[PDB]
């Protein structure tokens, strides 16, 4: 579900997905995006299974991310065969500063 | 249990008889008092063969002529994990020398333990007459006061087997079972320092032994 | 000997949590020494006959270079077990003028099963050396260990500062620990001192709460 | 209907039938006591048991 | 106490170190919806 | 234990030590009366009691009409009707073992099969 190999088969991605999808197998610095993004998803799970020991999945999180995607499918309406616009390193550091851009807490030291 | 030994009925078997606070009151039928003129052979004859042996092992010219007996429950040390040897062990230590304590065999028909007090070389114009109530006394300090096993403040432990999930080394999680001991009663810093179970997961439905014991947080 | 290997078990054990005792509050424990093994244990503290012997248990340890760039105002400490059930007032004596003779700021005596009051009184001596005692039977399992109490880490002084003014607060206004928290004994926290508290959240994943010592 | 409520009827039978065997067990003194309880106490709860079972 | 003590200039925060949220709350919502209603009510 | 009395006075007779013979006299308190102990036994605490589960059982038991009757077999006479009760003391850890009493020659006989 997770691990994309730009440089192997076994968990290749295909070229259909997106519209650069042929020339980015043998990327490097595309590959040094997802190895990046794929060691944070594992530190995520060890840390989920660190804090759940019993491993349930379902959890009272603020926002529901699925009904989100599933607007965003239907206003824009996705039929899953053309092949997709974004880049994968657009797809990676829009992830990153939305994470940056959820505030808490607007203060401005390293304890807040 | 210890996570290495989670799935091991006997080993909680052996952490329930570790734990549980057993007190000759569960163990034993009756108590008798009875007149036995010199502590060589007994006046009972069912106790004939009994004293046979361990006086014949062995002191008796300073002994009490008064016996005391208890008789104990077969099935009390079937669903308790205890012998003769270690309650008569048991009582030897807390009496000390001034008791002298025989038992019969765990394969004998009738579960006998025998007391005498031993008297001193000093005369005694009216601790005699006192004798029996003594005897009754120490009698009655040794049914409840005397733990055979187990700690204190733990009147039963019954066995569950409860279902945790753990990682299966595919990575899914696994209902794996595992033997857990619920008890009745809280010694919750006496309970934790036992071997063969795990300290880090022991819980208590009283927090406020929590916080004496583990910390506020 | 059946009581004697339990006895030597018990003493193993509380060896192993104070060395996870001292190693926590900072001071150089090494590793190997945590996981020592108990035969090796009865290898070196058990004499040829089987009785365990406490005077050549009691150690010394030095804080680690990151601990005093964090705490620079601490160096040694000497952990001392006891061999006598009841510890007298004589032998109390020694051992705190054994501190004063070797420039110890913290004592650990770890008796067996209690201290006389006439020497008791005296377990409060010259600053800055400060004595703590703990007893072996509850040691025998380190608290820390279980998965009900969350990491407990002691805050410097520039740290408390700066966290009383991030938030805007008084001493006062901080949550609180006791000076008798079995935490709090094993951080050997004394009065004023905050420690943060990293705990699991089922809301937020992880969460650090601060508690000052009273 | 009526092969419905014979055969709720025919459940409620079977099931006093089970209590009258355990009574009668324990009547012989042939019942074994549960851990952590007398043996009135585990002649109750099975009583209870098969009894809510039946109703279930 | 440390920052801030009596009642001095030092109580108003200055508007380039504001820590506070930039949206308004429901209830500062409501009570400025309140204050201007109660206004435009008395002309 | 069977308790005895002075023949004297009437009151309850103690055991003593005597160094002439080293037996077991009962003794009475108050009139210096001696009698000689027909058992050494002089005290006895059951923990677990037996007695008490058929007290009740008088000549007319069967007059009671709240008693449940059984057609169980008397093994004394071989009488079907008979009446029947459960053990009497109320502990809360005693058997449910019913015990019967024959209508025709007041035998009692339990219902107990580890017993027989
Ligand atoms: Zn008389
Ligand atoms: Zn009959």
């Amino acid at each position: 579900r997770y691990r994309v190999d730009l440089l192997n088969t076994d968990h290749t991605l295909d070229p259909s997905l997106l519209e650069s999808g042929s020339e980015i197998l043998g990327d490097l610095k595309l590959q040094v995006l997802l190895d990046e993004e794929y060691k944070q998803l594992v530190k995520d799970r060890k840390f989920l299974r660190e804090v759940f020991v019993d491993g349930e999945a379902n959890w009272p999180l603020p926002v529901n991310i699925r009904r989100i995607i599933q607007n965003a499918q239907q206003t824009f309406h996705i039929d899953h065969t053309k092949p997709s616009d974004l880049t994968i390193k657009d797809i990676v550091l829009g992830v990153k500063d939305l994470q940056e851009n959820l505030l808490v807490l607007r203060g401005k030291n390293e304890i807040i | 249990l210890e996570p290495g030994h989670a799935a091991d009925q006997e080993q909680a078997k052996l952490i329930r008889s570790a734990i549980e606070h057993t007190t000759l009151k569960s163990v034993t039928i009756a108590s008798e008092i009875y007149y036995d003129p010199d502590p060589r052979s007994t006046v009972i004859p069912e106790d004939e063969e009994i004293i046979q042996l361990h006086f014949s092992l062995l002191s008796f010219d300073q002994q009490s002529p008064w016996l005391l007996r208890l008789e104990l429950d077969r099935a009390a040390m079937n669903d308790k994990d205890l012998t003769m040897g270690q309650v008569g062990e048991r009582i030897k230590q807390t009496f000390k020398n001034d008791l002298f304590v025989i038992w019969s065999e765990d394969n004998d028909e009738k579960l006998i333990i025998r007391c005498r007090v031993v008297r001193p070389k000093s005369l005694d114009a009216e601790t005699e007459a006192e004798e029996d109530h003594m005897l009754k006394k120490i009698e009655n300090t040794m049914l409840e006061n005397i733990t055979l096993r187990g700690v204190e403040n733990i009147e039963r432990v019954v066995m569950m087997k409860y279902d945790r999930k753990v990682p299966s080394p595919t990575g899914e999680y696994v209902k794996e079972p595992e033997w857990v001991l619920e008890t009745d009663g809280v010694n919750l810093s006496e309970v934790m320092t036992v071997p063969g179970i795990d300290p880090t997961r022991i819980y208590t439905n009283s927090f406020i032994d929590i916080m004496e014991v583990l910390g506020i947080e | 000997d059946q009581e004697n290997e339990r006895n030597i078990s018990r003493l193993w054990r509380a060896f192993r949590t104070v060395k996870e005792m001292v190693k926590d509050r900072g001071y150089f424990i090494t590793q190997e020494e945590v996981e020592l093994p108990l035969e090796d244990f009865k290898a070196k503290y058990c004499d040829s006959m089987g009785r365990p012997q406490r005077k050549m248990m009691s150690f010394q340890a030095n804080p680690t270079e990151e601990s005093i760039s964090k705490f620079p105002d601490m160096g040694s400490l000497w952990v001392e077990f006891c061999d006598e059930p009841s510890v007298g007032v004589k032998t109390m004596k020694t051992f705190v003028i054994h501190i004063q003779e070797k420039n110890f700021q913290t004592g650990i005596f770890v008796y067996q099963n209690n201290i006389t009051p006439s020497a008791m009184k005296l377990v409060p001596s010259i600053p800055p050396a400060t004595i703590e005692t703990f007893n072996e039977a509850a040691l025998v399992v380190n608290i820390t260990h279980h998965e009900l109490v969350p990491k407990h880490i002691r805050l410097s002084s520039d740290e408390k500062r700066e966290l009383l003014k991030r938030y805007r607060l008084k001493e006062s206004q901080l949550p609180r620990i006791q000076r008798a928290d079995p935490v709090a004994l094993y951080l050997g926290l004394k009065r004023g001192e905050v420690v943060k508290i990293i705990r699991k959240s089922e809301t937020s994943g992880r969460y650090a709460s601060y508690r000052i010592c009273m | 209907d009526g092969p419905t409520m014979r055969e709720i009827t025919e459940t409620i039978a079977e099931a006093k039938k089970k209590v009258l065997d355990v009574t009668k067990e324990a009547q012989a003194n042939l019942l074994t006591a549960k851990h952590g309880m007398t043996l009135r106490e585990s002649f109750e709860d099975n009583v209870v048991r098969f009894l809510n079972e039946a109703r279930d | 106490e440390q920052i801030r003590r009596k009642t001095l200039k030092e109580k108003a925060i200055p508007k380039d170190q504001r820590a506070t949220t930039p949206y308004m709350t429901k209830y500062e919502r409501a009570r400025i919806l309140g204050t201007r209603a109660l206004q435009i009510s008395m002309n | 234990t069977t308790f005895r009395f002075c023949r004297d006075c009437n009151n309850m007779l103690y055991p003593r030590e005597d160094k002439e013979n080293n037996r077991l006299l009962f003794e009475c308190r108050t009139c210096s009366y001696v009698e000689e102990a027909g058992s050494p036994l002089v005290y006895r605490h059951e923990l677990i009691t037996n007695i008490g589960e058929t007290a009740g059982v008088v000549q007319d038991i069967g007059s009671d009409p709240t008693l449940p009757r059984s057609d169980r077999e008397c093994p004394k006479c071989h009488s079907r009707e008979n009446v029947f009760f459960q053990s009497q003391q109320r502990r809360k850890d005693t058997s449910m073992v019913l015990f019967f009493v024959c209508l025709s020659c007041s035998h009692i006989f339990t219902s107990d099969q580890k017993n027989k």
